[PDB]
This record gives structure tokens, sequence and C-alpha cells, in this order.
């Protein structure tokens, strides 16, 4: 038998957040709407005539659907900002208008209408007692008009003279272009079609009909790598461990029994002394080379800051590291393992063979030490190969919109090698008298395994230079040549691996690869440029309605949060205000401004023409008449607040300076509040005879709040009780204060009907690159810039 | 690192293997170590090993312990850190050199030093504070407290 005895242990939730590769952000998905945007139906209301009677028919007016608008000046202007958060997410890519259509059941022909809702008001109309013979008249003939030579429909509508403005903009506005089998190969990158290699064929050719979004690709307008040291490090190493899956691992390389067993040879290395030449052999490998291969090439497609490695009693390594130097710029490892590996260099291979002294290089001088070792040399092709080393720079040009940096032309022709085969040529030809034979010796044997490679070594500056010039064409967003925080460590070891052990082989990136790279780099530099947009809309439309009470690091916050390899909770608050100093100086997308400025233009009609809201009191201290309407009967509403002073709420609740309206209460001066301030509503007329609307008001002065301000709005009808007062003694009905209030616009059917035009039918694609399916040439027969093969030499 | 500006700092912890830092803070920061490197690889073997190491932790978040005594036999919650798994020498290791960071960094409140050496072997260890001025009778009193 068992006995439990748990106890209690405290829950601890770090705040961490899913952090994705990109090899794997999906798309979003294409937005499509399937009802009307609508902020305004009918409703009957009631009609009272002039004395105040009611009257035997019925009207239709607009008002608002879930008018949840709520009180206070500044929660407005905070309900206007998330409406407009709803727009944009409500607002479609492309919209087909046969979705939504409903058979009218009242017709001359059976038609279609474009909403359920659109038929529903057409039903209630038609079918209505009271309803007039005129418009009754005007739903049977409301149909739809179909045009197939243009692919156009006409659907009819009824909508809101506001609502009309937001979906006749959803119908001009689309983000599709037509398609064809001309657009697919122009989606492919300019060095990719125009290749020798790779032969691209397609299977199926598209309609006319058929549609397609397409990405924004526009260079990046925050620029991350000026003065944002931590955002870089994590955008360009992500882009690093992408490039490192793409580039291509080497096929048939020199079997190494068959290579290490010639090497071992030539080094001639006895079995008993410790000699330096025992070290030429350590660490080469099939692994070490496809391990060197990927990190120069996917180093140099993403910009990451290489460091050497290397331990200085391995000759053979410094020979090798003689390769690295005069192809790779020396603008791309760091200063501090650059600059300790040529230091190497000049004082074990080159100033001993020389017979000079060596060099005393004291630490952080502005000089390279092979800078330096130009001017103290006197030979000519030991110094013309030394003059390469101190300029070899990436060529910044833009081609085909994108600035990337482009190699020398002697490094992807190989003639760069023919510079250096003819420097250490002569090195180990000069005999040199300060140092004893037996290390001389050791100098001349391991510069002559690389000397013997010299036909497959001048192949192998042809295959960097040409897979990472194809590589280069895959990418979209603009690279920049800064150094990053932390390194991608290189090690020198496994560069004497590729240089002799490779040969007679060509390895090409497969067009399967090349359309999987191209196809990441579209789904992010789209992503990064649809979430500026998204908030630079919400930093801009809340400095326009004057918030001044809300803070911008949440929707700076979410602009992180959406691009998925940025994590949020180890970026402070100080590189996330800095952000939004760049967010603001940014125009906004056409779509974000004229869908705002549609709002802001009535966004005083949306909210004067509801209920359970009114903008402030007037007062008096005078009486007078109280005007009639029709839909009110009797009513007092003043429509326009002037000839009175104006104490507005929101000044009054945000500084506490109740210095003037308890001076203008307790004096008795006529005053007119401003502000949403929400009101009762009652009905009889012994509450307007007695005067208890001049009552409420007397709360500001005892206590200090404003914000349980409630005024009274009469509204005195026939079905209201003691209305024979009204009727029977002669007198208009007369109050002290009003409430300044606006009027519902009154509904008509043959003024707000509308008719939407849209097209008959769309095919949208997405994936534009599962059309065509290319295939490689031969990789024996591989034709570089030049006409020339690669990897040709015996 | 011995001199007569400088001092150091040993600690005995009492019960180290059942203390409050060990059950939920020890085990989510390894979890959350792993999952930074399953973005930094690209072989489907290397994510492997990486996931079912971080399974073996998830499992020991809320372990019950079994204990016989008399006819009964006691299951007890035990949520923390004991000796004769695998980990236990190289983690507990991670787990003190992570606790000795954070106490020096509020000691450093009231007095400024310059930590010379931190060494950890399992839970003892000791780290080696030079001062400014030279080390008094009343630095030593107040620093212990």
């Amino acid at each position: 038998q068992y006995e439990i005895l748990q106890k209690t242990i405290p829950t601890f939730e770090p705040k961490e957040s899913i952090l994705k590769k990109l090899e794997d952000i999906k798309p979003e998905q294409v937005k499509k709407q399937t009802k009307l945007f609508r902020i305004f139906e009918p409703r009957q209301l009631p009609v009272y005539r002039a004395n105040g009677e009611k009257e035997l028919r019925n009207r239709w007016y607009w008002k608002l659907k879930r008018d949840t608008l709520p009180d206070g000046d500044y929660d407005v202007r905070e309900y206007f900002l998330n409406l407009y958060d709803q727009v944009l997410t409500e607002m479609p890519d492309y919209l087909l208008l046969k979705d939504m259509a409903v058979e009218n059941k009242n017709s001359r022909d059976a038609g279609k209408v474009v909403d359920s809702e659109t038929a529903a008001i057409c039903d209630a109309i038609f079918q209505d007692e009271e309803t007039e013979g005129v418009v009754r008249r005007f739903i049977a003939e409301m149909r739809q008009r179909v045009q197939a030579d243009r692919n156009v429909v006409n659907y009819p509508s009824i909508l809101h003279p506001i609502d009309h403005a937001f979906n006749e903009y959803f119908l001009q506005h689309q983000l599709v272009e037509p398609l064809n089998n001309d657009i697919i190969f122009n989606y492919i990158p300019e060095r990719i079609r125009n290749d020798v290699n790779y032969i691209l064929n397609m299977d199926r050719n598209l309609p006319s009909t058929a549609r397609y979004i397409r990405p924004n690709l526009l260079q990046d307008r925050l620029n991350l790598h000026d003065n944002f040291e931590s955002l870089w490090d994590t955008i360009t190493t992500s882009n690093y461990i992408l490039a490192r899956s793409v580039v291509p691992d080497l096929k048939e390389l020199v079997s190494t029994e068959a290579q290490i067993q010639k090497m071992s040879q030539d080094l001639q290395l006895e079995a008993l002394t410790i000699q330096s030449e025992t070290q030429f052999l350590t660490g080469i490998n099939s692994q070490a080379a496809n391990d060197c291969f990927k990190t120069l090439i996917a180093a140099m497609l993403s910009q990451r800051t290489m460091s050497l490695d290397f331990v200085t009693t391995n000759y053979m390594s410094l020979i090798s590291g003689m390769w690295l130097l005069t192809v790779v710029p020396n603008d791309m490892f760091i200063r501090e393992s650059l600059v300790a590996c040529q230091l190497a260099i000049i004082n074990t291979i080159i100033y001993p063979a020389f017979g000079m002294q060596r060099m005393h290089y004291r630490n952080g001088d502005p000089q390279t030490p092979f800078q330096i070792a130009e001017q103290q040399i006197q030979n000519f092709q030991v110094a013309n190969w030394l003059h390469f080393v101190n300029n070899n720079q990436f060529r910044q040009v833009v081609i085909d919109g994108v600035l990337n940096q482009v190699l020398n032309d002697n490094i992807r022709n190989g003639h760069v090698v023919n510079q250096l085969m003819e420097a250490l040529m002569q090195l180990s030809r000069q005999q040199f008298p300060t140092m004893p034979v037996d290390y001389k010796r050791s100098i001349q044997r391991g510069i002559l395994l690389l000397s013997n490679r010299l036909g497959q070594l001048v192949d192998l500056t042809r295959l960097l230079a040409y897979n990472y010039e194809t590589l280069m064409a895959c990418i979209t967003m603009n690279m920049q040549h800064v150094q990053t925080l932390t390194t991608e460590k290189l090690q020198l070891t496994s560069v004497t691996s590729l240089c002799m052990l490779i040969g007679n082989a060509t390895v090409i990136p497969s067009p399967q690869t090349l359309f999987h790279y191209y196809n990441v780099n579209v789904n992010f530099h789209s992503n990064y440029n649809e979430r500026i947009n998204d908030a630079v809309a919400i930093i801009t439309a809340a400095n326009r309605l004057n918030l001044y009470q809300k803070k911008m690091k949440s929707i700076v916050e979410d602009f992180l949060k959406r691009l998925q390899i940025f994590d949020i909770s180890r970026v402070p608050d100080d590189q996330m205000y800095r952000l939004r100093d760049r967010l603001r100086l940014l125009p906004v997308e056409i779509r974000r401004l004229d869908i705002f400025n549609l709002i802001l233009m009535n966004m005083e009609q949306i909210e004067r023409a509801s209920d359970k809201i009114a903008q402030g009191v007037i007062i008096a201290y005078r009486d007078m008449q109280l005007e009639r309407d029709e839909m009110y009967g009797y009513v007092n509403i003043a429509r326009n607040l002037d000839g009175f002073q104006q104490i507005n709420l929101e000044e009054l609740m945000r500084t506490g300076d109740y210095a003037q309206i308890t001076n203008m209460l307790l004096n008795n001066q006529p005053v007119a509040l401003v502000g949403a301030l929400p009101f009762i509503t009652d009905s009889s007329v012994i509450s307007l005879v007695a005067k208890l609307d001049a009552t409420v008001f007397a709360q500001i002065v005892k206590l200090r709040k404003v914000d349980t301000l409630k005024p009274i709005l009469y509204k005195i009808n026939s079905d209201s009780n003691d209305f024979y007062l009204v009727a029977n003694y002669d007198w208009v009905p007369t109050s002290t204060t009003k409430v300044y209030k606006q009027i519902p616009q009154q509904f008509d059917f043959r003024a707000s009907m509308h008719m939407l035009t849209s097209n008959l039918t769309f095919t949208v694609y997405s994936d534009l690159l599962a059309f065509v399916s290319a295939d490689t040439v031969e990789p024996i027969n591989a034709v570089a810039f030049d006409n020339m093969r690669i990897m040709n030499e015996l | 690192f011995l001199s007569n500006n400088s001092m150091v700092l040993y600690t005995d912890v009492s019960q180290w293997d059942s203390s409050q830092h060990n059950t939920q803070p020890f085990r989510k920061g390894i979890i959350m170590g792993l999952d930074m490197l399953a973005n930094m690889t690209n072989d489907a073997r290397v994510i492997q090993t990486l996931n079912l190491y971080k399974q073996t932790q998830i499992n020991l978040m809320d372990s019950y312990v079994q204990i016989p005594d008399g006819n009964v036999i006691k299951k007890i919650q035990y949520g923390a850190v004991a000796s004769g798994e695998k980990q236990t020498k190289a983690a507990n290791s991670i787990a003190n050199l992570a606790l000795i960071k954070t106490v020096l960094s509020r000691i450093s409140n009231k007095y400024s030093f310059a930590t010379k050496i931190i060494r950890v072997d399992g839970d003892d260890n000791y780290a080696v504070l030079q001062f400014n001025t030279e080390v008094t009778k009343q630095m030593v009193q107040d620093v212990s407290n």
C-alpha cells in the first residue's frame, strides 16, 4: 500500500518567445472579404407632427450598428484609433463580387443584389404597410447587368454614403496584376535565365484570366546596419545559417590514401628525429574540405566577419594562409586576427628567406605587416604579389536594383594564382644565409607541395568565384559591408585540406536549390516591408489624433514580434524607442493613407449621430423655448454652440484646476460645457415644469469631480404622460438648459442605393516558380563568365 | 592572488540538493538553452539529440521519489536535483557559476572590488576579491554579513 505525500512548488514562467529560422517563415494568407463593410444600418422610428401629437405613419432613419462609444473626450480619439486598426485587417487583397450575391425575392425578373444585409433592407421596405408606391416600384427594377466581352458585373447595393466611401475604395485599389508566361520568366533573376549552364523549361501556358499578387521588394528604410549593432548581428547570423545549407558540397575529391601517400614521399619525413615536417599532414581529410568550402562562400553571402585560427609551429598552414589573403579580401577577417596571421608569414617565410632582420611589430600599429613589408623589400616578383594583397577589395556595384559586392576580375579569372606561384617560386630559389640548412629544407619542401598543385589550384579559385556569383543572384535584400560583433571562426588547417585534396570535378548548384534560396529571401524581404508599413501607419496616426497619453513601446514591440528571428525580451527599452524615431520620418503607403483620410474626414459624423453620448451642455439661466422636431416631438437640443463661453472638460480633467467652473456656477453666469458627455432621457411634463434640469450641476461645487455629469434631454410627445397640459393651454414648452446634440439623417431609398462594379472571374496563383522546371548542363562542360570552362586542367 | 588588500570568500551551502534555486529556474535555464541550439544547425540528427536531452528535463521537472519504510511505501514529491544522474557533475557546476555571479553583483553596491578568480567544484567553491584600500577588520565582518 502507498501513502502520497506531496508539497507545493512555486511556479516560474520565464519571458521567452518562439524563434524560427529563415528556412521556415510561411507567407501570410491572402486577405479576401465575404461581406460589405457596414457601419450604419436603417431603423424604423415613429414620427411626430408640429403640435406634438403622433402621426399614423412611420419613418426610417440611419443609426449606428453597435454604438459602443465611450464617454470622455480622450476615449473617443482612442476609439477611432481602434476603428482604424479594424479596417486595415478587414481590407481585402482581391474582391470577387459574384461570391456575395443573394437573390432578390421581389423583382421584375429574378436578379441578384450584393449582400445578405442588402436583401434584408429591400424585403422589409417592400412588405411594409406604410411604404409608398414609388419606392415599392423601385425595388422591382433592381437587377444586375453582366457584360461578357470585358468581364465586369454591376450588382446593385444599398449603403450609407460613409459606407459607400469605404467599399468603393476596396474595389478600385486591389493588389492583383495580370499574369502571362512572360511574367513567370521575368520573376527569375537576370543572371540565371541568361546563364549558359541552366536550361529552363515550362509546361502549361496560363490563361488571360490568371492573376497574381506582386511582392514589394524595395530596400530597407530603417538602415539597421547604422548604429544598431545588436539587431544587425542577429539578422546576419540568421542570414548565414541559411546560406550555409545552400552552398553545395564537393563531389569526387582526390582519393585521400592516394594523395597523402604522394605527399609523404615529397616531404621525406624521417622516423627518428623531431622535425617541423611531421606537422605538415595534421588535419587533412575529406570532411575538413567540405566545411571550409562552405564557410568561405556562406560568409561572403552574409558579410559575417571571419576569424582565422592557426598554430605558429605548422608551416604548411602558413603557406595555405598565403592563398586566402590573395583571394578573399582582407576587409573581411577581423583585424586582431588578420594581422597576427600576416605577421607569421613575414617572420617565417619571407624575411628569413631574404637574409634581413625580422620585423618588430608593435600592437595596434595603423599599418598591417604586409603594408610595411612592400616598402622594406626590394625584389620585384614578391613585391608584386604583396601589392595585390594590400589592394584586394570588394567592388560595390548595383545590379538589378540590389547593391551587391563583386570580387575583382583577376580572382574571378584565376590569373591571381599566376601572380602567387611566380612569387613563391622565386622565394624557393633564394638561398638564405642566416638560417641553418635544415630550416631551408623545411620551407622549400612545403612550398613545393603547393607549387606542384598549380594546375589544380587555379581551377579552385574559379570554383569559389562561380559558386558565389551564382548564389549572389538569388538574394534580394541589400548586402551591406560592416564589421559585425560576433565572428564565425575559420580554421587555417582546413584550408590546407582544400588546396591539395581537390581535382578535376566541377560542382555546380542545382536549380532546385537556387529556386529555394530565392523563395526564402523574397518571403523574408516582403515580410520585412509589410511590418514597416503596418507600424508606420499607427505611429503616424497616433500623432495626428493627439494621443498625448499613449507610449509607443508596445507597437514597436509588435513590429519585432512578427519578424520571426528577433527575441523581444532581451531587447531593452533603449533600442526600441530609438527605433520609432526612424519609423516616424518614413512616408506611409498610399493605401494606408487614403484609408485614414477617409476616417479623419468624417470622424465627427460617426461620433455625432449616435446615442449614449452628447457633446456637452449649455447653461443659460434664461427662459428659452425648446425646438420642435419630427422624431423627438419637443426636445431641448442646441444644434450649434455659439454666443456662449466654452469650458472644455478634457482640459479640466487633466490639470484638475476647478477654480473657474466653481466660480462660474456660484455667480450664475451663462456657460457652455464642451465634451463627450453621457446623458439620460425622460418624458414627463412635470419634470419640465418643476425644473429638474438645472439641478444636476450642483455636484461640481460640493465635490470636485466632473466625471459623474448626467444632463437631461426632454422628450414631450403624445404618448408621454400629462400631454394634455400642452394641448389645452396655449404654450410652447420652455426650458433653461439644452444639450448640444445632432439629429440623425433621414433614410431615402432611391438616393442611397449604389451600383458596385467588379470582375467576374480571377484565378489567383501564389507560387510562380512551381511552373518552371530547370535542369543543369553536365558539369564537365560548365562555362564561366569567360567562355573557357571551369575545372579543365589535368 | 593572496595579498594584504584581498580576501577569499568560501561559502558552505548547507542543503545544495533541495534548495529553491534548483527546482524551477535550473531546469528551465537548460531547456531555454537547447532552443537557441535548434536554430543553429541544419542536420536532422543534431536537432533530434538536442530534443531528447531536452525531454529528460521536462520529465524531471515534476519527479516523485519512492522511499520504503515498514509495510508502507511512501511517494514524496521532489522536483529538485540529486546526484546519480549523468549531468550532475557538469550541470551543477553551471548553477554555481551563475549563482555566485549574481551574489557578487549585489554585494558591489556597498563595496568596490575586482573579482580575480571564481572556481567551482560541485557545490564547494571560492572567490578572490581584490579591494582598493587595505583590508581591515571591518571590511571582513561586513562582507560576511
